[PDB]
C-alpha cells in the first residue's frame, strides 16, 4: 500500500485518501450552517468559548467576500482564511474586467477550481475546511457548500462540522414544512435554534452564537452581521426551543 | 512531496564510488566490442555490431562508427541514442572552435569538453549519466595521430591501442601481446580484426557484423583522409587477412 | 461617421462605409458595424487595424464569458473594451461606440473615446464626420422614438456627416437590436444624398 | 591614442605606437605604451576611444594567457587574430560596442614567418605587409607603397619606419610625442629604447 | 506547487539495465502487430485496426499517419503516446528543417529528430519513456526509399523488412523467407497482407486492416497544378476498397 | 512499490495510476448514453439527487463548452468541472486564433493530448473522468467523440459510459445490427431523445421520472440542455406508445 | 495606414 | 508516525504532525504572560539563560510605537515574524498614514504562518507570540500559534507551566480588566500572574522582562534595574 | 555612415551552356582610403560558390557562419549541400536577423550535381531571394553591372566565351565606381572542374 | 500590381513580375503569387522578403494545423494568423497581401495591410499600381462573372499597372481557385514585354581580357 | 531592400 502517504495518488479503489483524511479535520471542527430563504441566505456558526479570557464578539469567524457574498467554514480556520483571501482576489479581478459584481455560481466555481487544484499535485496539501457560502446576485439568492475534494453543489440548507448530522436533520424538516419558502427574519431565528440543537454534540465547553445574512429586502442585497436587538431576539428564540 | 521517488543519481557510496557511473559501466560491458589501434602512419577503428538480423539493411546503417569532423571520428559502446546526443554536441563544439580560431579543433580539446559534459551529469542536476564509452580516433598538427577513450564518469585517457564494451579484459591482453610502436596501418588493420575474431561471442566473424574505419595520411601530400569502410570493402579486407 | 441611438424597442447602430489611406478610398463598401455578441455590436472609428484587433479580443472574452457565466450585459462588454483601450492608450488610436440589447436593461449605448474613458448615453456619435452633426443630432434627438423615427434620425444625421466629411461616404449600414432579433439595413447614395 | 603603425619584413613584424595621451587642451602623458603582449610571439597595438582601448587589450590578453596555461601551447598569430576579430564582430552589435582599432604583430613558429593583421572596431580583419589605423594611413601607405620591399631586413624595416615617423611629424597637425617601437621575431618580443 | 520532479525517473540498476526502457519495450510487446516491407520502387507499412468497441468508428482512429508528403509512420504499443509523437514529429520536420532549407527533411534525419525526443523522455526530469516502437517509411531524392524502426530508448535501425508488437517473432521469420532485393511494390503489398493475416485473429478485410505505401508521386493528390517541380506526395493511404481487391487474389 | 503511486511503467508495462483513474470514473454511479440522428446528436445521463437539502437545478454532469459543442462527464464533479473549464478556454482560444468554431473531434483530440501528458509527466495526476463530446459539426455532421484518463479518444456511431455501460452498449449494438445504418433515421431531435431514453430504460431495466434524467441536444449552430418540463413532455410521449 |  | 515526514501530509485522523511538533517547541520555551485593561495592555516575560555566565534571552520585541509582542519557542522565527509585522505596521503608516489595527496584525500573521503548512519543502514556524497594542478601538491582546490560529483575549500565557498563570488570570479576570488609568497596578497583576508558573526559581532583576502600551503610553520595554520596583 | 558603402566591392554571376561564372573585385577600403587589394569576396562550400558584397566584417562573419552550417549539414546529410538548398539556407539565416541585419549583398552560384543544371541567385540584406536565368549583380557598382550585363549577356555561352563576357562586365563597371576595383577574380565553374583567373585591371 | 477578383464558382488572383531597388529593376520575372496551402494562394506587395517570409511561416503553421485537425485549411484561418502576426509587429513587417482561396466553407477573397487591418471584397487591388488596377476593376467589374471573364478582368487590371505604373512591369502571373477543382497556377499567363532583338552581338574575340594568373580550384575532398 |  502507501497510497495514503502522498496527495494526488489514486488508490486501487480510485480514491485520493489524502482528501478523505482532510475531511476528518473538517468533521473535527465546530458546527457551521447555511439556510437559503425567500430573497437571500443566512449563515450561522458555533464558537466554542475555550476560556473566560476570550473577549466576547471579538473573534469573528464569518468572512465577507466583495460586498454581497458571505463565507463560513468548519475545520482548520487558517485554511478557510487562505480560501477567502483567494475568493476576494477572484471576485476583485471579475469586477475589474466585467464591471458587474461576481455572480454566486461564477464565484462558487472560482473556489471549486482552486480547491480542486490542491488535489492535482503531491507538492500541496488539500484544504482542511468545508466552506458554506452564498449571497444575492442578478438571478436572486444562492447557497453553496464546498468540500476539500473541490466538490460543491447548490443547497436549500447546508451544514458541516462536528454537529452536521443533527443540523442536517433539523434543516430537512424546514425544507419539508416550508415548501413555498422561509423568510429572511425567520431563517435568522431558525439558524440560532439549529446551532443550539447542534451544540448538543459539543456540549463540554459552552459556546458563542454568530449569525450573518444577505437579503434583497432586509439588507438591500449586501452581506451584514446580525448584532444587538436582532441577535438577542434570535438567541432568546433558540433558548425557548431547547427547553 | 517528490523526495520519496528520487533515486539520488549523483551521490557517493560508503566506499567512495558513484553508484550510477559503476552501473552505467556494467551496462557498457554488454555492448558490442569496439577496438582502436594507433599506428605511426594512421589509426584503425574496428567495432562489432550487436547480434545482427539477416533482414537488417547493412550498407545504409550506422551504429558504432560516427564522424565528428574531417580529422576526428569516434567508436561507440553503450546506448546509441545517448551517444548521438553527445556526438551532435561534439560536432557543434568542433564548428564553434573552427568559427572562432579559423583552425580545426585539436583532438584533446574536443575530448576534454565532451568528457566535462559527462562529468557534470555525475556531480549535479540529479539526472542519470550517459551510458556511453567513446574511442576517439583523430589527427591534428600538434600531436599527430591520437587515440582517446571517455566513459560515463567523464574521465578520459590516451592510448596506443584500446578496447571498450564487451570482453575488454581478453581484448586488451591480446593487443598488449602483439602491438609494437613501429607498427604500420595495414598491420594494425590485421591486429584489430584478429583481436575481435578471438574475443567475439559469435560463432564466426563475418562482414555483415562489423563496422570498420581508418584515418590515414594516405591522401595526396600532407593531408588526412577518413575512410568509413563499405560492406564490400570489409568483405575484401576480411578475406585478404584470411579470417574467411 | 458612426452613431448608435437608443429608442422604445431597443437600440440602432449606424455607420458610413468609407475607408481612407490619405485621400485614396481603400474600401468604399466597408462594414464598420461588428458583432462581439448575439445582441452586443460596436461601431469602430480610428485605426482600422487597432479597432479590429480590439473587437476580435472582446469577441473572444465575451465568448469565454458566455461559456462560464451565460449572456454578458452590454455594460460588461463596454468594460472589456474600456479595459483594452485604457490600459493600451499609448499604442492605440480607437474610438468605439458599444451598443447592446438586454431584456431587463433594453437598449443601452456606451461611447469610448481615445483616452479609454466610458460614457453611457441615450445616443452617441463619433468619427471625423461626427463634428458636423453635433448641432443637428442635439436638436433632433428625442427619447423613446419609434424604429422608423430612429432609422430616419440616423439616416438624415449620417447623410449630413457624409455630405461635409470627405473621410466619410459610400453606403449607410445600420444594425437594429430589439427583442425581435437582429436586422441589417443598407441605404445607397441615390436615396440619402437627396434628403 | 591616435598613431599605430605596423611593418612585416622578411624575418620580423615591427609595431610603432605614439606615446602621447591627450585629453582636452592638455597632453597628460608623453611616455604611454599602447600595446599588450598576448603571448611570447604575439603583440597587439591598439588605438580608439579612451578607456575602451586598455579594457579591451587587457581582456584579450587575459583570454590568450588563459588558453596558453590550459593547453600548455602558444596559439598561432592567425588563430589569435581570428579570436580578436570575432570579439570585435560581437562588440559592434552590442548595447555599447568597443570603439578600439588594433594591429596584431606575431611570429608563427610552425611556419617560421612573420604575420601582421589589421582589425578595425567593426571586426574587419586583413593580413598586410604594412598596416596603420586612423589618419596615419593617409601618409604612410603611399610612402610604403613606394619604399617597401618584401625581402627587407629588420634594420631596413626600422629605417623605413623612421621615414614614416618623420613624414607624420612634418604633416600631422597634432604632436603625438614620438613612438615606442617593438620587434616581433623568432626570439620573441623586444623594445627599441633609442628611437 | 510547480514540477518538483527535476530528477531522472529512469536510472541504471546494479545489473546495468534501464528498468523503465525495458518495461516500455514490454508495453510494445503487448501492443498490436505492425510491420514494414521495403521494395525496389516503394515501401509498405501495415497494422491491424484493433477496434475498442463495434459502436466505435475505427476510420476516425488513424494508426498510420502522414508526417511529410514523402514520409509515413505506424506504431505498436500505447496509442496516446504515438499520437503526441506524430504531432511533435510533424512540427519538428518544419521548425528544425523546412523553415531553414525550404524543403522536407530526408527520412533518416526526421527519424533522428523523433529518436532525440524519445531519448530525452529516457533522461529528462520527472518523465517516463514513450511506450511505443515506431516504423517510419519514407522517400527522399538522394537516399531513395528507406524504412526505419525507433524504440523507446531512442535507438533507430534501418530495415529491408521487419515487424513489431504482439506476433513480431513469427512475422519476422515469415518476412525472411519471402523478402528478396528484386521485390516490386505490388509484390511487397501482397507479402504484407500474407504476413499480417498470421497475427490477426478476427475479421481480415479493408475495414480492420490499415495499410499505406511510399511509392510513385501522386499529382492527383497534390491539390494544385502549374509548378512542374511539385509532382505531389509519395505517401498514399490505401482505401478500404483497394485492400479488398488484393485480398481476392491472395 | 512506488511504480503504482506515480505514472511510470510497472514491470509488465502498465500505468496503475491511469487504471485507478478509470475506476474513479464510476465513483458517481451514473450511466450516460449518446446517439446521433440525421440532423442532431442527443446525449442523456442519469440524474441522482440523494440529499433533500441539495438545490437539484445545480446538480449537473452535462456542460455547454461552446455554442456548438456539448460535453457530458462520467466521474467526480471537481475533475469534471476542471475538464469543462479547460475545454471552454481551449474552444474560445481556437476560435480567436484560427477564425472558426473548434470542431468536436479536434477539441476531443486536444483534451486527449492534455490527458496523455498526465500519463507521462509525474507531477500531474490523471483526471478521474471520461469526457463525451457531442456536436453537429459543419463538415462531419452529427459527431460523438469520447476521451478517457489514458489519453485515448475515438469517434462513435453511438456510445454509453458508466457502471452499467456494457448492458447499454450491447442494447445499441443489437439495434444497429437490425437497422443496418450508422444513426437513428429520425427527422426531429424530439424523437431521437425519445429513442435514447427508451433504449436506456430497456438496457438498465429502470423507469425514469422527469427529475431522474438529464438531457443534452446538439443541433446545427447550437447545443442546449432540456429542462425538467422538456423531459416530462418527452417521457409522456414514450408512455403514450 | 487604413482608417468615418 | 508515517505521516510526520513533512507538513504537506495529513494523518488518517486529519492531523498535521509537523504543525503539532512546531506547537511542542512553544511548550519547551520559557513562560510569558499577556493581560490588558481598557486603558493599557501589559506583557510579562520570564527570560531564560544558558548558564550563570550567559545573558538572559530577550523575549519582548517592539513592532511600532503602538504595538509589540513577546515570544516563546524558536527566537529566530520570532525575529522573522516580528520583522514582517514591523514592515506591515510601517506599510500602513507610509501609504495610508494609518496605525495598523491590532486585529489586522493578527490576520496578517495567521495568513503568513498558514502558507508554510500547505507547501512542500517549507516548515511551520516554531514559535508562539503574544501581541499587545493600543489602536483606535482601545487596548488589545492577541495569542498567535504557528498553526495559524490567532485569538483575541483579555489575558493569557504561553510556554512551560503557562497553565498556572492562565488559571490565575481566569480567576482574576473581573479585577485586572478594570485597572484603568493605573499602569503600575496592571503590571503588578501581570507579575503576580507569571509567579504562578515559577518552580524553584524566583523573579530576579536581570530575569524579569515587562512591556506596556496604553492610551498615553508608547510601547516601551523595562529590563534590569527598571523592573526592581515590581519584585 | 552607410554600412553598404564603407568598404566597397562588387560581385557578378552569369550562366552559360552547362556552366556558371562568378566574379568579384579585390578592393577593401575605409571610404576614400584603399586598405587591401587582396580581399576576395567569393567563398565555396563543396561545389556551391557564394560571393558577398557590403560591410566587410559581415562578409567575413557570414562566410564563417555558412562554413559552420554547411559542415554540420554534410555530417548529418552525408552529402554536399546543393545550390538550390544553400540559397534557402542563406535566405533563412539573413531573415533571422530581420530587425538587426547583416549589411551584405550575397550571390549564390553553382551547378546541381544531380540534374547538372546551372544555378545562380541573389539576395537583399534582409533575405529576399532573386533567382535568375541570365545574371545576378551586387555591390557599390550594381547599377554599372546591371547596364553592362543587360547589354553584353547572351544565353548558352561556352565557358571560354562566358569568361570574356563576365570579365568585361565586371572591369568596365568597376572603373566607373570609386569604391570598386584594385584587382579582380573570375571563377569559371563546369560540372567537375573549376578554373580561377585573376584579371589585370587599372589600379586606381 | 496585385489584384483579386471573385466569380461564379471561385476566386482568381493576379500580379505583375517586377522587383525594384530604388529606380532599378532588380528582378524582371519574380513571382509574387505565393502558395499558403494547395487551394489558398497569396498575392504580396510591399517589402519583398516580408511578403515571402510571412506567407511561408503562416503556410507552414497552416499545414501543421491541417494535419492536426484532419481538415482542409480555411482562408479565414490564414487571414486570422497573418493579421495577428502583422499586428504584433505594428507594421514593421511591410507585407500588403491579397489572400484568396477555396475551402469547405466556399470561395473567399481578403486583403491584409502591414499594420494588421483586413478587408472583404468581390474585387481588390494592392501595391503601387493599385489605383491603375482599381480604375479598370471599377470600370468593368459586375456581379456574376464567369471564370474566363474574371481572368480577363484580373489580367486587364494588372496590365493597367504594368503600362501606367513605373513600380509595375514585365509579365502577368495568374492563379485560378475554383470550387471542387485543383487550383491552376498560370505562371507568365501573359508576356507582353519581350525584349526586341539586339542590333549587335557583343561576343568578344577570345583573349580580349588581360590575365595575370590562372589556377585550378579544388572542389573535391 | 527589394520591394507591384
Ligand atoms: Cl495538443
Ligand atoms: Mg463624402
Ligand atoms: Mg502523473
Ligand atoms: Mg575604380
Ligand atoms: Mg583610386
Amino acid at each position: 500500500t502507501g497510497y495514503d502517504l502522498s496527495n494526488s495518488v489514486f488508490s486501487p479503489d480510485g480514491r485520493n485518501f489524502q482528501v478523505e483524511y482532510a475531511v476528518k479535520a473538517v468533521e473535527n471542527g465546530t458546527t457551521s450552517i447555511g439556510i437559503k430563504c425567500n430573497d437571500g441566505v443566512v449563515f450561522a456558526v458555533e464558537k466554542l468559548i475555550t476560556s473566560k479570557l476570550l473577549v466576547p464578539q471579538k473573534n469573528v469567524k464569518i468572512q465577507v467576500v466583495d460586498r454581497h457574498i458571505g463565507c463560513v467554514y468548519s475545520g482548520l480556520i487558517p485554511d478557510g482564511r487562505h480560501l477567502v483571501n483567494r475568493g476576494r482576489e477572484e471576485a476583485a479581478s471579475f469586477k475589474k474586467l466585467y464591471k458587474t459584481p461576481i455572480p454566486i455560481p461564477a464565484f462558487a466555481d472560482r473556489l471549486g477550481q482552486y480547491v480542486q487544484a490542491h488535489t492535482l499535485y503531491n507538492s500541496v496539501r488539500p484544504f482542511g475546511v468545508s466552506t458554506i457560502f452564498g449571497g444575492v446576485d442578478k438571478n436572486g439568492a444562492h447557497l453553496y457548500m464546498l468540500e476539500p475534494s473541490g466538490s460543491y453543489w447548490g443547497y436549500k440548507g447546508a451544514a458541516t462540522g462536528k454537529g452536521r448530522q443533527s443540523a442536517k436533520a433539523e434543516l430537512e424538516k424546514l425544507v419539508d414544512h416550508h415548501p413555498e419558502g422561509l423568510s429572511a427574519r425567520e431563517a435568522v431565528k431558525q439558524a440560532a435554534k439549529i446551532i443550539y440543537l447542534a451544540h448538543e454534540d459539543n456540549k463540554e465547553k459552552d459556546f458563542e452564537l454568530e449569525i450573518s445574512w444577505c437579503s434583497l429586502s432586509e439588507t438591500n442585497g449586501l452581506h451584514k452581521f446580525v448584532k444587538g436587538d436582532l441577535l438577542q431576539e434570535a438567541i432568546d428564540f433558540a433558548q425557548k426551543e431547547i427547553n | 512531496g517528490s523526495r520519496r521517488y528520487d533515486s539520488r543519481t549523483t551521490i557517493f557510496s560508503p566506499e567512495g564510488r558513484l553508484y550510477q557511473v559503476e552501473y552505467a559501466l556494467e551496462s557498457i560491458s554488454h555492448a558490442g566490442t569496439a577496438i582502436g589501434i594507433m599506428a605511426s602512419d594512421g589509426i584503425v577503428l574496428a567495432a562489432e555490431r550487436k547480434v545482427t538480423s539477416t533482414l537488417l539493411e547493412q550498407d545504409t546503417s550506422t551504429e558504432k562508427l560516427y564522424k565528428l569532423n574531417d580529422k576526428i571520428a569516434v567508436a561507440v559502446a553503450g546506448l546509441t541514442a545517448d551517444a548521438e546526443i553527445l556526438i551532435n554536441t561534439a560536432r557543434i563544439h568542433a564548428q564553434n572552435y573552427l568559427k572562432t580560431y579559423n583552425e580545426d579543433i585539436p583532438v584533446e580539446i574536443l575530448v576534454r569538453r565532451l568528457s566535462d559534459i559527462k562529468q557534470g551529469y555525475t556531480q549535479h542536476g540529479g539526472l542519470r549519466p550517459f551510458g556511453v564509452s567513446f574511442i576517439y580516433a583523430g589527427y591534428d598538427d600538434r600531436y599527430g595521430y591520437q587515440l582517446y577513450t571517455s566513459n560515463p564518469s567523464g574521465n578520459y585517457t590516451g592510448w596506443k591501442a584500446i578496447s571498450v564494451g564487451a570482453n575488454t579484459s581478453a581484448a586488451q591482453t591480446l593487443l598488449q601481446m602483439d602491438y609494437k610502436d613501429d607498427m604500420k596501418v595495414d598491420d594494425a588493420i590485421e591486429l584489430a580484426l584478429k583481436t575481435l575474431s578471438k574475443t567475439t561471442d559469435s560463432s564466426a566473424l563475418t562482414y555483415d557484423r562489423l563496422e570498420f574505419a581508418t584515418i590515414r595520411k594516405g591522401a595526396n601530400d600532407g593531408e588526412v583522409y577518413q575512410k568509413i569502410f563499405k560492406p564490400q570493402e570489409i568483405k575484401d579486407i576480411l578475406v585478404k587477412t584470411g579470417i574467411t | 461617421s458612426i452613431m448608435a441611438v437608443t429608442f422604445k424597442d431597443g437600440v440602432i447602430l449606424g455607420a458610413d462605409s468609407r475607408t481612407t489611406t490619405g485621400a485614396y478610398i481603400a474600401n468604399r463598401v466597408t462594414d464598420k458595424l461588428t458583432r462581439v455578441h448575439d445582441k452586443i455590436w460596436c461601431c469602430r472609428s480610428g485605426s482600422a487595424a487597432d479597432t479590429q484587433a480590439i473587437a476580435d479580443i472582446v469577441q473572444y472574452h465575451l465568448e469565454l464569458y458566455t461559456s462560464q457565466y451565460g449572456t454578458p450585459s452590454t455594460e460588461t462588454a463596454a468594460s472589456v473594451f474600456k479595459e483594452l483601450c485604457y490600459e493600451n492608450k499609448d499604442n492605440l488610436t480607437a474610438g468605439i461606440i458599444v451598443a447592446g440589447y438586454d431584456d431587463k436593461n433594453k437598449g443601452e449605448v456606451y461611447t469610448i473615446p481615445l483616452g479609454g474613458s466610458v460614457h453611457k448615453l441615450p445616443y452617441a456619435i463619433a468619427g471625423s464626420g461626427s463634428t458636423f452633426i453635433y448641432g443637428y443630432c442635439d436638436k433632433n434627438f428625442r427619447e423613446n422614438m419609434s424604429k422608423e423615427e430612429t432609422v430616419d434620425f440616423i439616416k438624415h444625421s449620417l447623410s449630413q456627416a457624409i455630405k461635409w466629411d470627405g473621410s466619410s461616404g459610400g453606403v449607410i449600414r445600420m444594425v437594429v437590436l430589439t427583442a425581435a432579433g437582429v436586422e441589417r439595413l443598407i441605404f445607397y447614395p441615390d436615396e440619402y444624398e437627396q434628403l | 591614442m591616435d598613431i599605430i603603425l605596423g611593418i612585416r619584413v622578411q624575418d620580423s613584424v615591427i609595431l610603432a605606437s605614439s606615446k602621447a595621451v591627450t585629453r582636452g587642451i592638455s597632453v597628460l602623458k608623453d611616455s604611454d605604451d599602447k600595446t599588450r603582449q598576448l603571448s611570447p610571439h604575439t603583440l597587439m597595438s591598439f588605438a580608439g576611444e579612451a578607456g575602451d582601448t586598455v579594457q579591451f587589450a587587457e581582456y584579450i590578453q587575459a583570454n590568450i594567457q588563459l588558453y596558453s596555461i590550459r593547453e600548455d601551447y602558444e596559439l598561432s598569430p592567425q588563430a589569435v587574430s581570428s579570436f580578436v576579430r570575432q570579439e570585435l564582430a560581437k562588440s559592434i552589435r552590442s548595447r555599447r560596442p568597443y570603439q578600439v582599432n588594433v594591429l596584431i604583430g606575431g611570429y608563427d613558429k610552425k611556419k617560421n614567418k612573420p604575420e601582421l593583421y589589421q582589425i578595425d572596431y567593426l571586426g574587419t580583419k586583413v593580413e598586410l605587409p604594412y598596416g596603420a589605423h586612423g589618419y596615419s594611413g593617409f601618409y604612410t601607405f603611399s610612402l610604403l607603397d613606394h619604399h617597401y620591399r618584401p625581402d627587407m631586413t629588420t634594420e631596413e624595416g626600422l629605417d623605413l619606419l623612421k621615414l614614416c615617423v618623420q613624414e607624420l611629424e612634418k604633416r600631422m597637425p597634432m604632436d603625438f610625442k614620438g613612438v615606442i617601437v617593438k620587434i616581433v621575431d623568432k626570439d620573441g618580443i623586444r623594445q627599441v629604447d633609442d628611437f | 506547487m510547480t514540477d518538483r520532479y527535476s530528477f531522472s525517473l529512469t536510472t541504471f540498476s546494479p545489473s546495468g539495465k534501464l528498468g523503465q526502457i525495458d518495461y516500455a519495450l514490454t508495453a510494445v510487446k503487448q501492443g498490436v502487430t505492425s510491420l514494414g516491407i521495403k521494395a525496389t520502387n516503394g515501401v509498405v507499412i501495415a497494422t491491424e485496426k484493433k477496434s475498442s468497441s463495434p459502436l466505435a468508428m475505427s476510420e476516425t482512429l488513424s494508426k498510420v499517419s502522414l508526417l511529410t508528403p514523402d514520409i509515413g509512420a505506424v506504431y505498436s504499443g500505447m496509442g496516446p503516446d504515438y499520437r503526441v509523437l506524430v504531432d511533435k514529429s510533424r512540427k519538428v520536420a518544419h521548425t528544425s528543417y523546412k523553415r531553414i532549407y525550404g524543403e522536407y527533411p530526408p527520412t533518416k534525419l526526421l527519424v533522428s529528430e523523433v529518436a532525440k525526443i524519445m531519448q530525452e523522455a529516457t533522461q529528462s526530469g520527472g518523465v517516463r519513456p514513450f511506450g511505443v516502437s515506431l516504423l517510419i517509411a519514407g522517400h527522399d531524392e538522394f537516399n531513395g526509399f528507406s524504412l526505419y524502426q525507433v524504440d523507446p530508448s531512442g535507438s533507430y535501425f534501418p530495415w529491408k523488412a521487419t515487424a513489431i508488437g504482439k506476433g513480431s517473432v513469427a512475422a519476422k521469420t515469415f518476412l525472411e523467407k519471402r523478402w528478396n532485393d528484386e521485390l516490386e511494390l505490388e509484390d511487397a503489398i501482397h507479402i504484407a497482407l500474407l504476413t499480417l493475416k498470421e497475427s490477426v485473429e478476427g475479421e481480415f478485410n479493408g475495414d480492420t486492416i490499415e495499410l499505406a505505401i511510399i511509392g510513385d508521386e501522386n499529382p492527383d493528390l497534390l491539390g494544385y497544378t502549374g509548378i512542374p517541380t511539385d509532382k505531389g506526395p509519395r505517401f498514399r493511404k490505401l482505401t478500404s476498397q483497394e485492400i479488398n481487391d488484393r485480398l481476392e487474389a491472395l | 512499490g512506488y511504480d503504482r503511486h506515480i505514472t511510470i511503467f510497472s514491470p509488465e508495462g502498465r500505468l496503475y495510476q491511469v487504471e485507478y483513474a478509470f475506476k474513479a470514473t464510476n465513483q458517481t454511479n451514473i450511466n450516460s448514453l449518446a446517439v446521433r440522428g440525421k440532423d442532431c446528436t442527443v446525449v442523456i445521463s442519469q440524474k441522482k439527487v440523494p440529499d433533500k437539502l441539495l438545490d437539484p437545478t445545480t446538480v449537473s454532469y452535462i456542460f455547454c463548452i461552446s455554442r456548438t459543442i456539448g460535453m457530458v462527464v462520467n466521474g467526480p464533479i471537481p475533475d469534471a468541472r476542471n475538464a469543462a473549464l479547460r475545454a471552454k478556454a481551449e474552444a474560445a482560444e481556437f476560435r480567436y486564433k484560427y477564425g472558426y468554431d473548434m470542431p468536436c473531434d479536434v477539441l476531443a483530440k486536444r483534451m486527449a493530448n492534455l490527458s496523455q501528458i498526465y500519463t507521462q509527466r509525474a507531477y500531474m495526476r490523471p483526471l478521474g473522468v471520461i469526457l463525451t463530446f457531442v456536436s453537429v459539426d459543419e463538415e462531419l455532421g452529427p459527431s460523438i467523440y469520447k476521451t478517457d484518463p489514458a489519453g485515448y479518444y475515438v469517434g462513435y456511431k453511438a456510445t454509453a459510459t458508466g457502471p452499467k455501460q456494457q448492458e447499454i452498449t450491447t442494447n445499441l449494438e443489437n439495434h444497429f445490427k437490425k437497422s443496418k445504418i450508422d444513426h437513428i433515421n429520425e427527422e426531429s431531435w424530439e424523437k431521437v431523445v425519445e429513442f435514447a431514453i427508451t433504449h436506456m430504460i430497456d438496457a438498465l431495466g429502470t423507469e425514469f421520472s422527469k427529475n431522474d434524467l438529464e438531457v443534452g441536444v446538439a443541433t446545427k449552430d447550437k447545443f442546449f440542455t432540456l429542462s425538467a418540463e422538456n423531459i416530462e413532455e418527452r417521457l409522456v410521449a414514450i408512455a403514450e406508445q | 495606414x487604413a482608417y468615418x | 508516525n508515517n505521516y510526520d515526514g513533512d507538513t504537506v501530509t495529513f494523518s488518517p485522523t486529519g492531523r498535521l504532525f509537523q504543525v503539532e511538533y512546531a506547537l511542542e517547541a512553544i511548550k519547551q520555551g520559557s513562560v510569558t504572560v499577556g493581560l490588558r485593561s481598557n486603558t493599557h495592555a501589559v506583557l510579562v516575560a520570564l527570560k531564560r539563560n544558558a548558564d550563570e555566565l550567559s545573558s538572559y534571552q530577550k523575549k519582548i520585541i517592539k513592532c511600532d510605537e503602538h504595538m509589540g509582542l513577546s515570544l516563546a519557542g524558536l527566537a529566530p522565527d520570532a525575529r522573522v515574524l516580528s520583522n514582517y509585522l514591523r514592515q506591515q505596521c510601517n506599510y500602513s503608516s507610509l501609504v495610508f498614514n494609518r496605525k495598523l489595527a491590532v486585529e489586522r496584525a493578527g490576520h496578517l500573521l495567521c495568513d503568513k504562518a498558514q502558507k508554510n503548512t500547505q507547501s512542500y519543502g517549507g516548515r511551520p514556524y516554531g514559535v508562539g507570540l503574544l501581541i499587545i497594542g493600543y489602536d483606535k478601538s482601545g487596548a488589545h491582546l492577541l495569542e498567535f500559534q504557528p498553526s495559524g490560529n490567532v485569538t483575541e483575549l483579555y489575558g493569557t500565557a504561553i510556554g512551560a507551566r503557562s497553565q498556572g498563570a492562565k488559571t490565575y488570570l481566569e480567576r482574576t479576570l473581573d479585577t485586572f480588566i478594570k485597572i484603568d488609568g493605573n499602569p503600575d497596578e496592571l503590571i503588578k497583576a501581570g507579575v503576580e500572574a507569571i509567579s504562578q508558573s515559577l518552580r524553584d526559581e524566583s523573579l530576579t532583576v536581570d530575569n524579569l522582562s515587562i512591556a506596556i502600551v496604553g492610551k498615553d503610553t508608547p510601547f516601551t520595554i523595562y529590563d534590569g534595574e527598571a523592573v526592581a520596583k515590581y519584585i | 555612415s552607410d554600412p553598404s558603402s564603407i568598404n566597397g566591392g562588387i560581385v557578378v554571376a552569369m550562366t552559360g551552356k552547362d556552366c556558371v561564372a562568378i566574379a568579384c573585385d579585390l578592393r577593401l577600403g575605409s571610404q576614400s582610403l584603399g586598405v587591401s587589394n587582396k580581399f576576395e569576396k567569393i567563398f565555396h562550400y563543396g561545389h556551391v560558390f557564394l560571393g558577398i558584397t557590403g560591410l566587410a566584417t559581415d562578409v567575413t562573419t557570414l562566410n564563417e557562419m555558412f562554413r559552420y552550417k554547411t559542415n554540420l549539414y554534410k555530417l548529418k546529410e552525408e552529402r554536399a549541400i546543393e545550390p538550390e538548398t544553400f540559397t534557402q539556407l542563406v535566405s533563412s539565416s539573413l531573415y533571422e536577423r530581420r530587425f538587426g541585419p547583416y549589411f551584405v549583398g550575397p550571390v549564390v552560384a553553382g551547378i546541381n550535381s544531380k540534374s547538372g543544371k546551372p544555378f545562380i541567385a541573389g539576395f537583399d540584406l534582409i533575405g529576399c531571394i532573386d533567382e535568375a536565368k541570365d545574371f545576378i549583380v551586387s555591390g557599390t557598382a550594381s547599377d554599372q553591372l546591371f547596364g553592362m550585363c543587360e547589354s553584353l549577356y547572351e544565353p548558352n555561352l561556352e565557358p571560354e566565351d562566358l569568361f570574356e563576357t563576365i570579365s568585361q562586365a565586371l572591369l568596365n563597371a568597376a572603373d566607373r565606381d570609386a569604391l570598386s576595383g584594385w584587382g579582380a577574380v573570375v571563377y569559371i565553374i563546369k560540372k567537375d572542374e573549376v578554373v580561377k583567373r585573376y584579371l589585370k585591371m587599372r589600379q586606381d | 500590381t496585385i489584384v483579386g477578383v471573385k466569380f461564379n464558382n471561385g476566386v482568381v488572383i493576379a500580379a505583375d513580375t517586377r522587383s525594384t531597388q530604388g529606380p532599378i529593376v532588380a528582378d524582371k520575372n519574380c513571382a509574387k503569387l505565393h502558395r499558403i496551402s494547395p487551394k489558398i494562394w497569396c498575392a504580396g506587395a510591399g517589402t519583398a522578403a516580408d511578403t515571402e517570409a510571412v506567407t511561408q511561416l503562416i503556410g507552414s503553421n497552416i499545414e501543421l494545423h491541417s494535419l492536426y485537425t484532419s481538415r482542409e485549411p480555411r482562408v479565414v484561418s490564414a487571414l486570422q494568423m497573418l493579421k495577428q502576426h502583422l499586428f504584433k509587429y505594428q507594421g514593421h513587417i511591410g507585407a500588403y497581401l491579397i489572400v484568396a482561396g477555396v475551402d469547405p466553407t466556399g470561395s473567399h477573397l481578403f486583403s491584409i495591410h502591414a499594420h494588421g487591418s483586413t478587408d472583404v471584397g468581390y474585387y481588390l487591388s494592392l501595391g503601387s499600381g493599385s489605383l491603375a488596377a482599381m480604375a479598370v476593376l471599377e470600370s468593368h467589374w459586375k456581379q456574376d462573372l464567369t471564370k474566363e471573364e474574371a481572368i480577363k478582368l484580373a489580367s486587364d487590371a494588372i496590365q493597367a499597372g504594368i503600362w501606367n505604373d513605373l513600380g509595375s512591369g514585365s509579365n502577368v502571373d495568374v492563379c485560378v481557385m475554383e470550387i471542387g477543382k485543383d487550383a491552376e497556377y498560370l505562371r507568365n499567363y501573359l508576356t507582353p514585354n519581350v525584349r526586341e532583338e539586339k542590333q549587335k552581338s557583343y561576343k568578344f574575340p577570345r583573349g580580349t581580357t588581360a590575365v595575370l594568373k590562372e589556377s585550378i580550384v579544388n572542389i573535391c575532398d
